[PDB]
RNA sequence: GUGGAAGUCUGUUAGAGUUGGUGUCCUACAAUACCCUCUCGUGAUCUAUGUGUAGGGGUGAAAGGCCCAUCGAGUCCGGCA
RNA sequence: GUCGGGUGAGAACCCCGACGGCCUAAUGGAUAAGGGUUCCUCAGCACUGCUGAUCAGCUGAGGGUUAGCCGGUCCUAAGUCAUACCGCAACUCGACUAUGACGAAAUGGGAAACGGGUUAAUAUUCCCGUGCCACUAUGCAGUGAAAGUUGACGCCCUGGGGUCGAUCACGCUGGGCAUCGCCCAGUCGAACCGUCCAACUCCGUGGAAGCCGUAAUGGCAGGAAGCGGACGAACGGCGGCAUAGGGAAACGUGAUUCAACCUGGGGCCCAUGAAAAGACGAGCAUAGUGUCCGUACCGAGAACCGACACAGGUGUCCAUGGCGGCGAAAGCCAAGGCCUGUCGGGAGCAACCAACGUUAGGGAAUUCGGCAAGUUAGUCCCGUACCUUCGGAAGAAGGGAUGCCUGCUCCGGAACGGAGCAGGUCGCAGUGACUCGGAAGCUCGGACUGUCUAGUAACAACAUAGGUGACCGCAAAUCCGCAAGGACUCGUACGGUCACUGAAUCCUGCCCAGUGCAGGUAUCUGAACACCUCGUACAAGAGGACGAAGGACCUGUCAACGGCGGGGGUCUUAAGGUAGCGUAGUACCUUGCCGCAUCAGUAGCGGCUUGCAUGAAUGGAUUAACCAGAGCUUCACUGUCCCAACGUUGGGCCCGGUGAACUGUACAUUCCAGUGCGGAGUCUGGAGACACCCAGGGGGAAGCGAAGACCCUAUGGAGCUUUACUGCAGGCUGUCGCUGAGGACUCUCACUCCGGGAGGAGGACACCGAUAGCCGGGCA
RNA sequence: CGAGUGGCUUGCUACCUCGAUGUCGGUUCCCUCCAUCCUGCCCGUGCAGAAGCGGGCAAGGGUGAGGUUGUUCGCCUAUUA
RNA sequence: ACGACCGUAUAGUACGAGAGGAACUACGGUUGGUGGCCACUGGUGUACCGGUUGUUCGAGAGAGCACGUGCCGGGUAGCCA
């Protein structure tokens, strides 16, 4: 079975959804964790220094 | 290279775990305050999914209902006893001290009260040889002479289901069904049939182990494969 | 017997399956009563269709060479 | 004669698979398609949904196969001009 | 699709009718996910729609989803999270143990709903009628009340009960046809309340010594049949519901086969087939309460995923519509749906191409190869070789039959079930289409079913049962973690870990020198601490004594890595190739030699065989069965070939509409020669050459496509290996701390483990922290 | 032993292309060369004839079908001017 | 746009001890190639006519579908070898 187009047909599973805390469609309803703000994993807000250039 | 299969095992992932939730009971000798008065009646005989051997359901006088590691010859209606003063008949459990030397025994405790550790598989048995006030010498199924506290409890008789190993599996499918009830990854791909990256015996233009198969006791995991600290190999001599 | 295996598996494998299962399926004499009405109910489990007595025995035989040594000793 | 076993047979039942045609297509209907042919089809079977295992780590009946068109070490951003 | 017609400024494709077709597990009906308003109405055509459009899933504006009894909700599953505890430098990190919570919308468990009617769009939700459940209140009854039952369960075979459907018979109602007398539709009516009860189990009677019974197994003096009785089923029968409802009308009665549903019997397991909430147990009247969330529509060749109105992908239920037949098969046809797998018009419609039919005579001559195509075919009777693991081989092979019509026989309760008989009779052909094996032999490989390179490899590769070796007594062996801790393990040697070989059969020789592992070890070597000597008012430092693991040394071990020659009638380096097999899928010489077979055979098979460079679990030989595996031979077959022809359908060609891409330094009508960085349309010499356009098959533009995969180069990269260099985990071992009392010893008090506790085992060891030596491609 | 011609083989060289001039063999279809295998016309003969052998001119036309092998080559069979 | 071969007469002759065995010329035919043609033979011929299986239109009659003829039998014109 082709890994491309033919394998795209079984994709009717809902995972990432609108997050209660940040509003982004990143709340993974299976994991109950937002990949954008960290809701469900961290009280503190998700954020990293690599999200911007080193000297900025 | 990559971690070898024996290393994937330890992580305890689904593939390597036993289907515990499907198991029936943790066969252990009952705890008796003392006196031995404790007796019960066999209510049924069931199949043990964790041992491919029968097991007995018992109702004890004080209302307790527990499955028991069943020796051969136990049937519905029989009355089993557990205690120092328990009669000396198959199916009963008592300390090695109260057991007459020369009698076959099973489900022997390693240390008094641990509920039984030795001789529990199909058709096996231990052999109480010597007594004493300090040491009870038992011969385990492997043939080893084990010195045990005479206070260690045991069950009279040989474990039920003897002869299971006498019949060949005949086909892959039968192994399959058994393997599905154990904490084991099956089937087994030979190391020499793998790539170098996956196993120390992997690689090569043809199949053969790279070095000799006898590996030192001190070899680290990932390398300890083949014949571990073999004192000898082959059949000759 | 082993006839269900057709021409598969080889001699030893199926000669032993037939041997084991023929003994396995033989009429067995019940320990409680004395009637030859004991049938295997499963792995190591035996029962008398006459009185219902359910016993622990060998895997393919109600009595094993070792279970017999017990009675004596 | 009865009985109805089997990783048993035939079988485009459903369903699974993918041998040949090196056919059609090859700015495609399609970033793996179409047709004919062909294999399995009560079992180590096929399948939905839920669920677990995460990157030198998984998973692998082992082909360096697979881990979202990405694999002899995924993807994203950063180190980095 | 066509002919008429409707609307409109405009009609091939928007709508009506007729005629003609397509779809039958779907192109029909109901839905899960997912989409998210795509649903309905009105108004529109700038956008989207493979052409057009008055149409629309498009544009704009409005409207639309109604629940005690359908789902959610509640329960618990694999498993997940939170808090506590502990770890970690630390945490948004981490395992265990407690507690708590979460975790199933088709498709787990589960209190209760049916029928009719209604809208443009909802509907077990609204309306009408009827029924039912739970909780609470009032009243009567009741003291019972928690034991138990249920929820609640695997795979295979099978009996009985039985509804719908389908079919048959006959009657009634309506319709169709019009030489007959046939053919089609209908003939209805729920939940619920009540009642009936087969099977199973049990009781009494009875008293079988051979009877009873089954599809089959089976049953019995431990009490068979028979007889009587208790308990006891359907989504089933029956009555009510119902001068409810529905129908234009009639508004039937019986039967067979019987999905659903109910209830039994048997067989299998080295496999044992959830749990919890809840219900029952545990009466009745009346009344009150029953909130919250979902509900439109699509569910796909246009509403989902695939950038698209994508020929791909995507779960469940309808598996009982008719004929057919073994059939959920083909073919044909209903119901229902559709003409939207959405561009048309024209040319006997050329060449050429895609699918395909038929080809005389020959019959594999084609070709690497029978690739492709063809042959055979269903059912019954007869008959069936070598070989074989006695199963099989086998549908071997081969031979015969096959329709229709008339009258019958047999099996069975019967079928609109099956098996036969006699006579008549038509065709070239009776499995008349459809469905539907070509067959046989030799050799190689792997035993077999199974697995695999999603996307050029399906194989001989992997797996497998079987054979074997290794480790370990459980405070284990093996493995994960930095730690706290963890998998194996609800396990315990008939175990489970680590490896090799790979069914069966006959077998599996010799070698322990090297390497590996393991055991032993007088002596030798062997680190640090402590100790002794020298040195230093101390210290650095030098040296000694003691000596663990390890090494030297010795031994065991090849189904451990591997080895099995040259020379002579021993030497390297331990042995010197045994049974077998052999020009091999291993044989360089090589098309070896002989034979078979063919006109001719580098092929194939058999024999020989000094084997460039076969050989025993790096398994050897051999082998029935199996195989989309490799090679060869024969019969049959045939457009593969001799050698091509004609035809069919879709294109191609012309016309309307729509309308890209690749590619482009410039110039460019070239050809023959030459030259040039040695492979020129363009330079040189000649030749030829009026321009433009259509169709064609692709000679050239070293045609287009891709900063060559080959090769080398770079003090480039990466994956992999090892007795490369250097280090790092991990294991072993000494020492110090925890750590205590009296080169060997006892004890108990820390500490560890077992025990519910009492207490038991062990014990200054072990664990842990620190350090030293050895091993250490496991990893960098 | 000596002198040459060709550019089919092999070797040598490293000029051309590594931002690619698609491989061997086969096939199909076209043109050509002559160092002529057959055919035409001739010369010599150890030329009686017949059948040959050798040589000259000559490229108009012909030079086929098969068995083994991927083979080119080559071996083999029956036809053939 | 024609190449080549076989056969007959020549002739059992010339030649030759014999065995054997020509030629010029004139004829008939074959093969390969070439161009054209379809009276003849043959192929096709989903024009057409018949037979017949399954199913549907109630039967009959007459028809649709079974891949672009359901299958089988025959086959005109044309095109062809
Ligand atoms: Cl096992
Ligand atoms: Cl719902
Ligand atoms: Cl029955
Ligand atoms: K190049
Ligand atoms: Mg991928
Ligand atoms: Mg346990
Ligand atoms: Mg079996
Ligand atoms: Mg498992
Ligand atoms: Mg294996
Ligand atoms: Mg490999
Ligand atoms: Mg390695
Ligand atoms: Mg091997
Ligand atoms: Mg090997
Ligand atoms: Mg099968
Ligand atoms: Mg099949
Ligand atoms: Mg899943
Ligand atoms: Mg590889
Ligand atoms: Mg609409
Ligand atoms: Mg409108
Ligand atoms: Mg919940
Ligand atoms: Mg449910
Ligand atoms: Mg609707
Ligand atoms: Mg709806
Ligand atoms: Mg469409
Ligand atoms: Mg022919
Ligand atoms: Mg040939
Ligand atoms: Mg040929
Ligand atoms: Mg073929
Ligand atoms: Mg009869
Ligand atoms: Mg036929
Ligand atoms: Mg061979
Ligand atoms: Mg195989
Ligand atoms: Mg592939
Ligand atoms: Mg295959
Ligand atoms: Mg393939
Ligand atoms: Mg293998
Ligand atoms: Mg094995
Ligand atoms: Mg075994
Ligand atoms: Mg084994
Ligand atoms: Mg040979
Ligand atoms: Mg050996
Ligand atoms: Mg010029
Ligand atoms: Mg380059
Ligand atoms: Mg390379
Ligand atoms: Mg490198
Ligand atoms: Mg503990
Ligand atoms: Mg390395
Ligand atoms: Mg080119
Ligand atoms: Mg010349
Ligand atoms: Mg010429
Ligand atoms: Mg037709
Ligand atoms: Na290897
Ligand atoms: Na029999
Ligand atoms: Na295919
Ligand atoms: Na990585
Ligand atoms: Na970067
Ligand atoms: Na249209
Ligand atoms: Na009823
Ligand atoms: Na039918
Ligand atoms: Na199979
Ligand atoms: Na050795
Ligand atoms: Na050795
Ligand atoms: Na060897
Ligand atoms: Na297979
Ligand atoms: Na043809
Ligand atoms: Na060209
Ligand atoms: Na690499
Ligand atoms: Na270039
Ligand atoms: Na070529
Ligand atoms: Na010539
Ligand atoms: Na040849």
């Amino acid at each position: 079975t082709g890994a491309g187009t033919p394998s795209q047909g079984k994709k009717n599973t809902t995972t990432h959804t609108k997050c209660r805390r940040c509003g982004e469609k990143s709340y993974h309803t299976k994991k109950k964790v937002c990949s954008s703000c960290g809701f469900g994993k961290s009280a503190k807000r998700r954020d990293y220094e690599w999200q911007s250039k080193a000297g900025e | 290279g990559r971690r070898i299969q024996g290393q994937r095992r330890g992580r305890g992932t689904s593939t390597f775990r036993a289907p515990s939730h499907r198991y029936k009971a943790d066969l252990e000798h009952r705890k008796v305050e003392d006196g031995d008065v404790i007796a019960g009646t066999v209510v049924d005989i069931e199949h043990d999914p964790a041992r491919s051997a029968p097991v007995a359901a018992v109702e004890f006088e004080d209302g307790d209902r527990r499955l028991i590691l069943a020796p051969e010859g136990v049937g519905v209606g029989d009355e089993l006893q557990v205690g120092v003063d328990a009669e000396i008949a198959p199916g009963n459990t008592l300390p090695l001290a109260e057991i007459p030397e020369g009698v076959p025994v099973c489900n022997v405790e390693s240390s008094p009260g641990d509920g039984g550790k030795f001789a529990r598989a199909s058709g096996v048995n231990a052999q109480l040889l010597t007594h004493d006030r300090n040491v009870a010498v038992v011969k385990l199924p492997s043939g080893e002479m084990k010195r045990l506290d005479p206070q260690c409890r045991a069950t009279i008789g040989v474990v039920g289901g003897g002869g299971r190993t006498d019949k060949p599996f005949v086909k892959a499918g039968n192994k399959h069904h058994k393997m599905k009830a154990r904490g084991t990854k099956w089937p087994n791909v030979r190391g020499v049939a793998m790539n170098a990256v996956d196993h120390p015996f992997g690689g090569g233009g043809r199949q053969h182990p790279g070095k000799p198969k006898s590996i030192s006791r001190n070899a680290p995991p990932g390398r300890k494969v083949g014949d571990i600290a073999s004192k000898r190999t082959g059949r000759g001599g | 017997r082993t006839g269900r295996f057709g021409p598969r598996y080889g001699l030893k494998i199926r000669v032993r399956v037939a041997d084991v299962e023929i003994k396995h399926k033989k009429k067995h004499k019940c320990p409680v009563c004395g009637f030859k009405k004991l049938k295997r109910a499963g792995t190591g489990i035996w029962m008398c269709g006459h009185c219902g007595y359910k016993i622990a025995g060998g895997c393919y035989q109600p009595e094993t060479v070792a279970g017999k040594a017990v009675m004596k000793a």
